[PDB]
């Protein structure tokens, strides 16, 4: 008769007390922000992964990491743990900020598997939304490569003859023209891509990154900024 | 050796599946009918639910 | 030999084909114009549940058909209550990604699980009082897909490794492992007598697995791409599944092959979950376009829209008695319809 | 008779604005999914306000048309005064409140769900509606008339005399804050878009072969300035004029609907919300 | 069922031509992305060239780029592949990948393990 009314009164107050934990938990996971990072194997992610680990662990399935830039969250997902697969798991990353795209620029063939890679989360239903940003690992590698002789990135692209560089920074890394023409090569060969569709939802960051670099976390920072905004602005409704 | 050995169990296996019982596809598309006439008034989203078995709407 | 071996898988596909030649004499929309129909199907919002904060993968009802678990993506697991919207438990996973949750027929018990691979054991009914991690299954390696209890000492794990898996909670290992599918298993369900369950994977092939012999008993090919649901029309002799072929239909076991399948032109997205109704007449499925959709089961011609969330329905799971239906969605929103 | 080349306005007014405020309510008491956000909660005590001052302008239409008087206009003219006026006020915060919210969502991107916390919101909500009573609180004192809003009545221009001191102070005060609050928030974000656009067009022609809150708080202002000016021009010198001052005032009175008709014609997160709810509620 | 019945094939000399063949069953052929992937031994399974569902967007690998042409049948339900110009490193088996998904455009057809919708096999060698 009355332990109805007894079980409804607990009942209620396990429900607020529930309710202020999950507006706590609102805030902390709001706070954060998701970066589903992939790419190759033989491309370096493990190592700008420890980079900023150093600048929490991951210990099975995903080798999560977390990094603070100016009291900022980033905690991002490094999914290793899995199989070759990727086309149903990655269905789970839609409430990333931002795919972060490692890419091994030097190993030729090992970059147009890179190029499908990304044509095929470009065109993902699910991450229409998501933006890419894109880091093109080994830098120095690539400048050695061209720059030494005897691999023709011409055999694997063929374009690249008749390509020329259209605007760039060149005098403070210009070791060489070829080089930059390369590098350069390769991010306009992944933003084709990019440009190629897209309702404006979307769009790739592109960075150069070497081996050793720290400023990477910066510019993670900077893009997340960029598309921050630029998704505060679609709801914001002015095209 | 055990790869060889697993193939010969696997096909073993489905020349055991090759020879099971079959029922046709009327008999079973009757099985479905005889299953769903046969509850069919304890269906309460089938149904129009009356608002006495749900009161405390 | 190897030819030899080869003849005999050519007279094995041969018998296969004739037997599904030779069987296939009926059509269950042909031989019977005597189906009454179902008609509208107006199912409201009885009450909405707003607790999560991210995307909704896998919710499952309780025995009592009042209690209901869901998990989501923002890390909590939260048991419902279909009558006063109150939140009983709600429980903090380890990992964010949760693609599946499992509660007790008992009702003491809850699982979760997905790509950290741990399916992770809740028990609520506890003499302190809160609610703790029983133990951490540890024995697949890609991510679990799907998972279901038998009792309160066996839980079968679908994964991503083309692993089902049949354990075993209080031991901490696993009892017997199922090893016939290609690759991706996504959704398993449990037979009525508990001792069979069925489970598709991305080759389209939906095999039947025996818990107790530990084998394949029929497998079954019908669909044009990856799987993403099945279930069981609850006599347990058939079980309809949809995939991401945009399409879905139905398989009987005693047939052992395709019996009816339910699609139009205008769908153009495959489902994500599917569920049966109590007396199996109004197959209720999930969709990528953002709302479900009711299906009658028989005639194969849709009867209702649950057009109340804004983002594809990940979850839908009917009630026992059948006095509910509650799907979840990637906007974080559950919605209890009648 | 009884201003039969007013009572129609009026009436459409009261009506039309009560309507909109309805079912903007039911909208954003409806869909959930709506509901989450900084921006709906103060469209939400916008519609709040604005239905209120909607059912309290039922009165004048009363009054001319059947003729009621609890008090013969000696307090209830000032009443109404003070009513619409506080709720106009409310609404003017609003919308500068709601375009200091998505000035801190673009220029604080990161820390924007860190900045607004739900406490802060209702704090503001709270300060919005007892700044803007506090503010009209020497029409209580016997000094001057708030404005021209409620002037409808025979009694009330004839009465009152507005004092130019109070009317500076509640224009260098309460207006001034609101239409610079718009005006540098709308320049800020008009400039980051303008180089969001440009990137995206340059990125764009490298490889080859409007806004709610604009259009809302323009018409808002475009609305509201020949109010504010030609009640500052009665002020200023004394200056009287009829038809200027009863069309001013209801030209501004009819920001409350127009808020909601916007949404009602745009914005497809309220339309699409709006005929879920219709078709739900139809059938 | 799905069905990727594969034929053409057989040593060729370098500077020669042959035709890639890839039937198909069991689903709407019209309608999805197909491919052509190669492992040549010692190496992994590497993409070649794409045909959309009209057949409208094709792109090529940067070494076949010039010398491959490919093209379908919708209604006679195949897969083409004209070689012109075989090097002498285009010693491969080639698999027709179809996509896992219908009307979409992206593809994941690379990975090393048994995909279910790629064919048998087909030999080329040179």
């Amino acid at each position: 008769t009355e332990d109805q009314r007894n079980e409804e009164k607990a009942q209620r107050e396990a429900n607020k007390k529930i309710e202020k934990q999950l507006q706590k938990d609102k805030q902390v996971y709001r706070a954060t922000h998701r970066l589903l990072l992939l790419g190759a194997d033989n491309s370096g992610k493990s190592t700008i992964v420890k980079q900023m680990r150093i600048l929490s662990g991951g210990t099975s399935g995903i080798f999560e990491t977390k990094f603070q830039v100016d009291k900022v969250n980033f905690h991002m997902f490094d999914v290793g743990g899995q199989r070759d697969e990727r086309r149903k798991w990655i269905q789970c990353f839609n409430d990333v900020t931002a795919i972060i795209f490692v890419v091994d620029s030097s190993d030729y063939n090992r970059l147009q598997e890179a190029l499908n890679l990304f044509k095929s989360i470009w065109n993902n239903r699910w991450l229409r939304t998501i933006s890419v940003i894109l880091f093109l690992n080994k830098q120095d590698l690539l400048a050695e490569k061209v720059l030494a002789g005897k691999s023709k990135i011409e055999d694997y692209f063929p374009e690249f003859a008749r390509y020329t560089t259209p605007e760039d920074a060149t005098p403070e890394p210009g070791e060489d023209p070829r080089v930059t023409r390369a590098k350069y090569f390769i991010r306009d060969e992944f933003l084709r891509i990019s440009t190629a569709s897209g309702d404006g939802r979307h769009y790739c960051y592109p960075h150069f990154t070497c081996a050793v670099d720290t400023e990477n976390a910066r510019r993670i920072f900077n893009d997340c900024r960029d598309i921050i905004q630029r998704m505060h602005l679609r709801q914001y409704e002015l095209l | 050796t055990a790869s060889i050995a697993q193939a010969r169990k696997l096909v073993e296996q489905l020349k055991m599946e090759a020879n099971i019982d079959r029922i046709k596809v009327s008999k079973a598309a009757a099985d479905l009918m005889a299953y769903c006439e046969a509850h069919a008034k304890e269906d309460p989203l089938l149904t129009p639910v009356p608002a006495s078995e749900n009161p405390f709407r | 030999e190897l030819d030899q071996l080869r003849q005999e898988a050519e007279q094995l596909k041969n018998q296969i084909r004739d037997a599904r030649k030779a069987c296939a004499d009926a059509t269950l929309s042909q031989i019977t114009n005597n189906i009454d129909p179902v008609g509208r199907i107006q199912m409201r919002t009885r009450r909405t549940l707003r607790g999560h904060l991210a995307k909704i993968y896998a919710m499952h009802w309780g025995t009592d058909s009042r209690l209901l678990v869901s998990a989501s993506q923002d890390g909590k697991l939260i048991i419902w209550d279909s009558y006063t919207t109150n939140k009983v438990h709600a429980i903090p996973l380890r990992s964010s990604w949760v693609m599946t949750c499992a509660y007790a027929p008992s009702g003491n018990y809850v699982a979760c699980g997905g790509l950290d691979n741990i399916c992770s054991i809740y028990n609520l009914k506890t003499r302190e009082g809160n609610v703790r991690v029983s133990r951490e299954l540890a024995g697949h390696t890609g991510y679990l897909s799907c998972c279901r209890f038998l009792d309160d000492n066996q839980i079968v794990t679908s994964s991503g490794d083309t692993t089902c898996a049949l354990w075993d909670i209080e031991t901490g290992q696993q009892t017997t492992t199922f090893t016939g599918h290609t690759g991706d298993v996504m959704s398993l369900s449990l037979a009525p007598d508990t001792r069979l369950f069925v489970s598709g994977a991305c080759d389209a092939s939906a095999k039947l697995w025996d818990v107790r012999e530990g084998m394949c008993r029929q497998t079954f090919t019908g669909h044009e791409s990856d799987i993403n649901a099945i279930c069981f029309f609850p006599n347990g002799n058939a079980f309809a599944t949809g995939s991401d072929d945009a399409t879905c239909r139905l398989f009987d076991l005693r047939a052992d092959q395709e019996l009816m399948t339910y699609s139009h032109d205008n769908i153009i997205c495959g489902i994500t979950s599917v569920s049966f109704s109590k007396s199996g007449r109004l197959l209720l499925a999930g969709y990528d376009d953002f709302n479900c959709n009711v299906w009658d089961a028989l005639k194969a011609d849709r009867a209702g829209v649950l057009a109340g969330h804004d983002n594809r329905v990940s979850c839908l799971g009917v009630t026992d008695d059948g006095m509910a239906v509650a799907t979840g969605s990637w906007d974080s929103f559950l919605k209890i319809w009648n | 008779n009884f201003c039969l080349l007013e009572v129609l306005i009026i009436v459409f007014l009261t009506v039309l604005i009560i309507s909109g405020n309805i079912i903007v309510i039911f909208v954003f008491h409806c869909a959930p999914l709506l509901n989450h956000h900084t921006t709906s909660y103060f469209i939400q005590t916008m519609a709040y306000a604005d239905l209120f001052v909607g059912v309290s302008c039922v009165v004048p239409s009363l009054s001319l048309l059947h003729h009621p008087l609890p008090v013969e206009e000696s307090l209830t003219c000032q009443i109404f005064g003070f009513v619409v006026s506080v709720l106009k006020s409310v609404s003017m915060a609003s919308l500068a409140c709601i375009s200091i919210d998505r000035y801190i969502a673009i220029t604080k991107p990161l820390t924007y769900n860190t900045l607004v916390t739900p406490w802060r919101l209702r704090l503001c909500i709270f300060l919005i509606w007892l700044y803007s009573t506090l503010v009209f609180l020497p029409s209580f004192f016997h000094w001057g008339k708030p404005g021209y809003h409620g002037d409808v009545f025979q009694w009330c221009a004839e009465s009152w005399h507005t004092d130019s001191y109070f009317t500076l102070f509640i224009v260098m005060m309460l207006y001034a804050p609101a239409a610079l609050i718009v005006c540098f928030t709308y320049f800020n974000i008009f400039r980051i878009c303008q180089q969001h656009t440009k990137d995206i067009s340059e990125r764009q022609a490298r490889f080859s072969s409007a806004m709610v809150l604009f259009r809302i708080t323009s018409v808002f202002y475009i609305l509201w300035l020949p109010y504010i000016i030609y009640f500052l021009l009665e002020s200023s010198t004394g200056h009287s004029n009829r038809f200027a001052s009863f069309l001013t005032t209801w030209l501004a009175i009819s920001n409350s609907f127009c808020n909601c008709v916007i949404y009602s014609l745009s914005n497809s997160v309220f339309q699409r919300g709006l005929k879920r709810l219709s078709g739900a509620m139809c059938t | 069922q799905v069905q990727l019945q594969e034929s053409g094939g057989g040593l060729v000399q370098p500077g020669g031509s042959l035709r890639l063949s890839c039937a198909a069953s069991g689903f709407t052929f019209s309608n999805y992305k197909m491919n052509w992937v190669r492992q040549a031994p010692g190496k992994g399974l590497e993409w070649v060239s794409d045909i959309s569902q009209s057949g409208a967007s094709i792109s090529y690998t940067g070494s076949v780029k010039g010398r491959f042409t490919i093209s379908r049948d919708n209604a006679k339900n195949t897969l083409y592949l004209q070689m012109n110009s075989l090097k002498p490193e285009d010693t491969a088996v080639y698999y027709c990948a179809r996509c896992p998904a219908p009307f979409t455009r992206d593809c994941f057809d690379v990975t090393s393990t048994t995909y279910a919708y790629r064919g048998q096999g087909t030999q080329v060698t040179v």
